RNA sequence: ACCAUGAUAAGGAUUAUAAAUUGAAAGUGUUAAUAUCAUAAUCAAAAUUUAUUAUUUAUAUUAAAUAUGUAUGUGUAGAUAAAAUAAGA
């Protein structure tokens, strides 16, 4: 990665850019995260 | 067969910047030319990453899925790796 | 012409075993948990032999009075396996039976037929994925008390799987 | 047996999640593409350097999302659920209503599960819109029913 | 932990079927200077091939073909065309006077355990899965590779060639089971 | 035009060659695929229809 | 299967075994009728100057077979184990060949044999309208004709449930009805043959016409009354359910004895090897092939040699 | 909850864009370049089609 | 004796009778004229004995 | 998996005694050759995805040449709106 980052510039906002707020749940069909796997907000799946 | 809906996806002088490239120049570089998050390192980069000046300036490792480019030059800057092979 | 049925003069007694198709039964390979011999897989042969020594025996289902399954949990936290139990000498078993296990005279009398025979703790193949069949053949000291038959050779914990690899465990 | 091998059921259940991932971020990927590719000013309030810095901030926000489903719908919209026969959408080896292949559609017809009426294979069926202009005229009639009959506000 | 043998281990998987388990006894390569320091982990060699390399490997090919010709009369003869749906199943003229039907799998399945030092890309060339897929009938197939679910075809006394197919069904049944009417 | 075969009084297609997804004007007026037929396809097209109406452990 | 009494409803393993076999349904799916699709035609298996054997394989979803012996001289046909899901081709075959259906032979009275027997006598009896068809069977199968309705409930044959069997009707061996003096299509069946278990090579035969004799052989073990058919002039043995290709009949059904089946396999060792045995299921074989490569016959004589007094042979997975 | 087109999402576009600059620093967003800014390092980027 | 010559299946099946091989060749204009189909690869089945 | 499937070709017959109707058109029988792997103990061909000097058929590129002599296919396709050199021995 440290030799990858010279010709490929690094834009790392962090994990905060992947969690959309609670006001954007119904626009995103109930989700808040942008992970490649889906995430359920119930404790039974968790 | 439908028109240009195949799942499995050439030099030209007057159509150099308009063949197998983006429509507009004001549009930004694609996601493959930037680091998204914390990575452990990729074995290959994708072929739709546009060759920049820093590819030929630094020249650490160019890994195209294989293709290892050890010839840095200025004629490759401004177009992706699909036209480079 | 009347052809004769091909029979044999000397036939072993296990050839009279019944199959519903009169054929060879299916040999289903074991689970993926038995691939590497670890601490969870070491004492599953010790678990099953102590189960058969406490359950009902025979066609009349004679219940074994002494329960040898209560001594299973105190055997595995010591780290002594069923294969390690066969490597214990007579001097080391009296230390194990009196001090550690606290085996009584009637519970030692029922476990001793399993130790005097040196039964190999190799999980045999069955028609099911969950196998409760151990090879009850007598072991030899040349092959590590593994009975040396059907590929049970000197480190084989499970039939169809790899060796023990005692450098790890 | 039994109904399907479990490798095909795990394959189509990933396709259902790719539909569910498509429903998750089709709003957010569309709005972030539309502002970052717009060079006209967004508003009277935001102009000049406030527009150019906002388009650059929305571009790295678009690029930092690992796993953003930007795959189009027609790439894997040909997955069959009862059998593993893979067809291609657009040709006769796929039917769009019951969403099965040509091999599965015949066995549902030969099995008697679904209720379909057979027409002569050189006609246009019975709907007058299909007999009039073909597939494209019926393609416009559903648009007239779903959208264009409503005076939108 | 497998010890090298030349006797196939016959595992009877049912009536009229068994399993032939034998392994083809891998030999070490030549120790000349062109085989040394070969880049194996790269798989993308761009080193210039001198004609001295091609003449050395020509003599190694003649040495390897001379070794494989000694085992050639012990091989099988593919007599019917192989079918290929994952597995490869063909018919063989064995050097025992028998017609067998065996299957060849792509991945490794040993006689005692599945653990080995080969990949799937290796063993598909070792066990003849790449071989039997690409050859048609009339060619050789090795006996040293393992064969799975080999079934011997039944034999009659009189030759079935130049026999009339317009016989009735119950006398064609009596003719094929070696008890003619 | 009423003297054509595919006569519908609304313009079904706008006469613009190259009206693709890259233009942001198409993005603003397009219908999002929420609660469409694709949402019916994601939750109903299951290889076992009894795995969409209950759980197997709950029924057993 | 059986009657759901009080202890079968209060048993947890009855609810558990029905979950293992059939999944979440719990009810066994029956054995349905073969439709007009996926059905083959009637084949001519054997042609001889005395008789003609015409058959059809896999005529039921039990994978049973339907055969018919056609006499060349008398033009008289005889069905063996009349169970076809479509007995309309068989009526058209005897109508277009100028044949007269006189009797129906039945080896045993399981549901793989008499499921369409009332359909066979009605359809073929209607064609001779423009002497009725007899039934030849053994009275030891009386216990299986009482449970014909129970077998149709378990295998989903609801249309043949409420049908009185023609062999249950009043024959000449039964007392007659005393009807009011103020109708014999169902009151009396004069054409009915009851076969005796004392089967010999001398007098236990059926004169089929033009000098061919059908020696019926009593061979129980798969069923209480199991009558094979042996034609010694033509080397044809209709074993029924006794002997198939590389397997024998089941014993895991009621009134099926394993030691009776082994005695039934021993009473065919005097027949020649070219006797083409014609089973009720599957492919036909020869008796010489089964003496060499059948493990059920091999186990039957191996236990006999080592001294087993009660040799018990029989299948638990196979044909009904 | 709005449905259909993006024109019906007034608050959600407002809630997204304020959240977009809220987490993103300008130290990160300056490194993203366009296509013509990369093409200027070519010996000749511009010629008529 | 050849097992395909004395096999059980070859009594009622004519296909399981010939222990042969087949050679492939680029057919000439004479064969594509007399067979009415243009075969760029022709099939010659042969039985041989060395 | 070695069952007894099913496809090919060939010959037969019945009706029009009306100028009306948009519209005088529809139903029923026999022989040759070919062919027949489902009551049994497994596994990823193209289940299946992706990539490299290399194998094709197609895709378009793609040229000279009058000194003489010269260069004919089977097929592949679209909707379908001309017709008498062969003996009813
Ligand atoms: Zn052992
Ligand atoms: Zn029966
Ligand atoms: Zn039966």
């Amino acid at each position: 990665r440290r030799e990858l980052e010279k010709y490929m510039p690094d834009i790392t906002i962090g994990p905060k850019a992947l969690v959309t707020p609670v006001s954007l749940m119904n626009a995103r069909n109930g989700h808040r995260v942008t992970h490649d796997l889906l995430h359920s907000y119930d404790p039974h799946i968790g | 067969y439908p028109f240009l809906r195949r799942p499995h996806i050439n030099p030209s002088a007057p159509y150099f910047w308009s063949f197998m490239t983006a429509k507009s120049q004001m549009a930004f570089l694609p996601e493959e030319n930037y680091i998204t998050g914390d990575w452990t390192g990729k074995f290959f980069v994708s072929k739709r990453q546009v060759y920049t000046l820093q590819h030929a300036t630094s020249g650490a490792k160019v890994r195209v899925k294989i293709f290892e480019f050890n010839s840095p030059s200025r004629w490759n800057i401004g177009k992706e790796m699909n036209t480079l092979t | 012409k009347v052809s004769k049925v091909p029979t044999r003069s000397v036939i072993p007694a296990d050839a009279l075993r019944y199959h519903p198709r009169y054929s060879v039964p299916r040999k289903m390979v074991l689970s993926n948990t038995f691939n590497v011999v670890g601490e969870n897989n070491r004492y599953t042969s010790l678990k099953l032999i102590l189960e058969k020594l406490s359950g009902h025996v025979g066609r009349r289902q004679y219940k074994m009075l002494c329960n040898l399954e209560k001594h299973y949990d105190k055997l595995k936290d010591e780290g002594i396996d069923w294969h390690e139990l066969k490597w214990l000498s007579r001097e080391e078993l009296i230390v194990l039976f009196d001090k550690v296990l606290h085996l009584t005279r009637t519970e030692r009398a029922a476990l001793l037929p399993a130790i005097e025979a040196k039964v190999c703790g190799v999980l045999r193949q069955t028609d099911s994925r969950h196998s409760t069949v151990v090879c009850m053949n007598r072991g030899n000291a040349n092959h590590g008390w593994r009975c040396g038959r059907n590929g049970h050779t000197n480190d084989v914990y499970f039939e169809g799987k790899a060796k023990a690899n005692t450098a790890a465990l | 047996g039994q109904d399907v091998p479990k490798r095909h059921t795990h394959f189509v259940l990933e396709s259902r999640l790719m539909y569910e991932k498509s429903f998750r971020d089709c709003w957010l990927h569309s709005v972030c593409r539309a502002i970052s590719q717009l060079d006209e000013p967004l508003s009277k309030t935001v102009v000049g350097t406030h527009q150019k810095m906002l388009q650059r901030k929305v571009t790295c926000f678009q690029y930092n999302q690992y796993g953003l489903f930007k795959t189009p719908y027609y790439r894997l919209a040909n997955v069959d659920r009862y059998h593993a026969v893979q067809g291609v959408a657009g040709t006769r080896e796929w039917v769009p209503y019951v969403n099965v292949s040509y091999w599965t559609m015949n066995k549902m017809v030969r099995g008697g599960n679904l209720l379909v009426h057979r027409v002569h294979y050189t006609g246009w069926g019975t709907d007058s819109h299909l007999k009039k202009g073909g597939w494209e005229h019926r393609w416009n009639k559903v648009l007239q029913r779903n959208v264009l009959q409503y005076s939108r506000i | 932990g497998h010890m090298p043998t030349d006797v196939p281990r016959l595992v009877k998987t049912g009536n009229t079927r068994h399993n032939r388990l034998i392994f083809p006894l891998q030999f070490p390569p030549a120790t000349h200077k062109f085989n040394r320091a070969f880049v194996d982990a790269g798989y993308q060699r761009q080193r210039a091939i001198t004609p001295a390399e091609m003449l050395v490997v020509r003599q190694e090919v003649e040495q390897l073909q001379q070794r494989v010709m000694r085992a050639a009369p012990k091989y099988l003869r593919v007599v019917r065309d192989p079918r290929c749906h994952g597995k490869v199943q063909a018919d063989f003229c064995t050097p025992e006077g028998d017609l067998v039907s065996g299957r060849v799998y792509r991945r490794f399945y040993g006689d005692r355990n599945r653990v080995s030092a080969h990949s799937t890309m290796r063993w598909q060339h070792i066990g003849g899965w790449k071989l039997l897929k690409r050859i048609r009938r009339g060619s050789l197939f090795p006996h040293n590779v393992p064969l799975y679910a080999v079934t011997k075809h039944a034999q009659i006394d009189f030759p079935n060639t130049l026999l009339d197919t317009k016989h009735s069904t119950v006398e064609q049944t009596a003719m094929q089971y070696n008890d003619p009417m | 035009s009423p003297e054509f075969k595919t006569f519908t009084g609304y313009p079904m297609r706008d006469m613009r060659p190259g009206y693709g997804q890259n233009l942001p004007d198409y993005i603003m007026k397009k219908r999002l695929p929420n609660n469409t037929h694709y949402e019916l396809f994601a939750r109903r097209d299951i290889p076992n229809e009894d795995n969409a109406m209950y759980g197997k452990y709950l029924y057993d | 299967s059986y009657t759901p009494n009080l202890t079968s409803l209060t048993n947890q393993v009855n609810r558990s075994e029905r979950l293992r076999k059939w999944g979440s349904a719990g009810v066994p799916p029956g054995v349905p009728r073969i439709p007009r699709l996926e059905a083959k035609g009637i084949a001519i298996l054997h042609e001889s100057p005395k008789v003609i054997l015409a058959g059809r394989s896999r005529c039921n979803n039990f994978d049973s077979n339907q055969y018919m012996l056609i006499n060349k001289a008398t033009k008289r046909c005889l069905l063996v184990d009349a169970s076809d899901d479509w007995p309309d081709d068989w009526a058209a075959f005897i109508g277009a060949s100028d044949l007269t259906l006189t009797h129906v032979f039945l080896t045993h009275c399981h549901i793989d044999n008499i499921i369409n027997l009332n359909a066979f006598l009605t359809i073929c009896g209607s064609r001779q309208k423009q002497d009725e068809i007899g039934v030849m069977w053994c009275p030891a199968e009386e216990c299986w004709v009482q449970n014909f309705k129970r077998s149709c409930e378990r295998y989903g044959r609801f249309e043949e449930m409420h049908q009185v069997l023609p062999m249950m009707c009043r024959s000449l061996y039964t007392p007659q009805h005393l009807v009011d003096p103020v109708r014999n299509a169902r009151h009396l069946r004069r054409n009915d043959v009851l076969l005796s278990a004392a089967t010999n090579r001398a007098t236990s035969f059926i004169d089929f016409g033009n000098g061919v004799l059908l020696y019926y052989i009593f061979s129980p073990g798969h069923s209480p009354g199991h009558m094979m058919l042996h034609i010694p002039t033509e080397r044809i043995l209709f074993s029924g359910d006794l002997l198939f290709f590389n397997k024998v009949g089941r014993v895991d059904l009621p009134w099926a004895t394993g030691v009776r089946l082994a005695e039934s396999l021993r009473l065919l060792e005097a027949l020649p090897d070219n006797t083409v045995v014609v089973p009720g299921h599957g492919r036909m074989t020869t008796l010489g092939r089964e003496r060499r490569e059948n493990k059920a016959l091999q186990q039957c004589y191996q236990r006999q040699e080592i001294g087993k007094q009660e040799v018990s042979v029989g299948f638990n997975e196979g044909y009904l | 909850s709005p449905h259909g087109y993006i024109r019906h999402f007034e608050n959600e576009v407002r809630d997204l864009l304020q959240y977009v600059d809220g987490v993103t620093p300008w130290k990160q967003a300056q490194k993203i370049r366009t296509y013509w800014e990369v093409r200027s390092h070519h010996p000749m980027p511009q010629f008529n089609r | 004796r050849c097992p395909l010559r004395h096999c059980k299946t070859g009594v009622k099946r004519k296909r399981m009778r010939i222990c042969s091989t087949e050679a492939h060749y680029r057919s000439t204009f004479v064969e594509v004229w007399a067979r009415h189909m243009p075969l760029k690869v022709g099939i010659e089945p042969i039985s041989y004995l060395i």
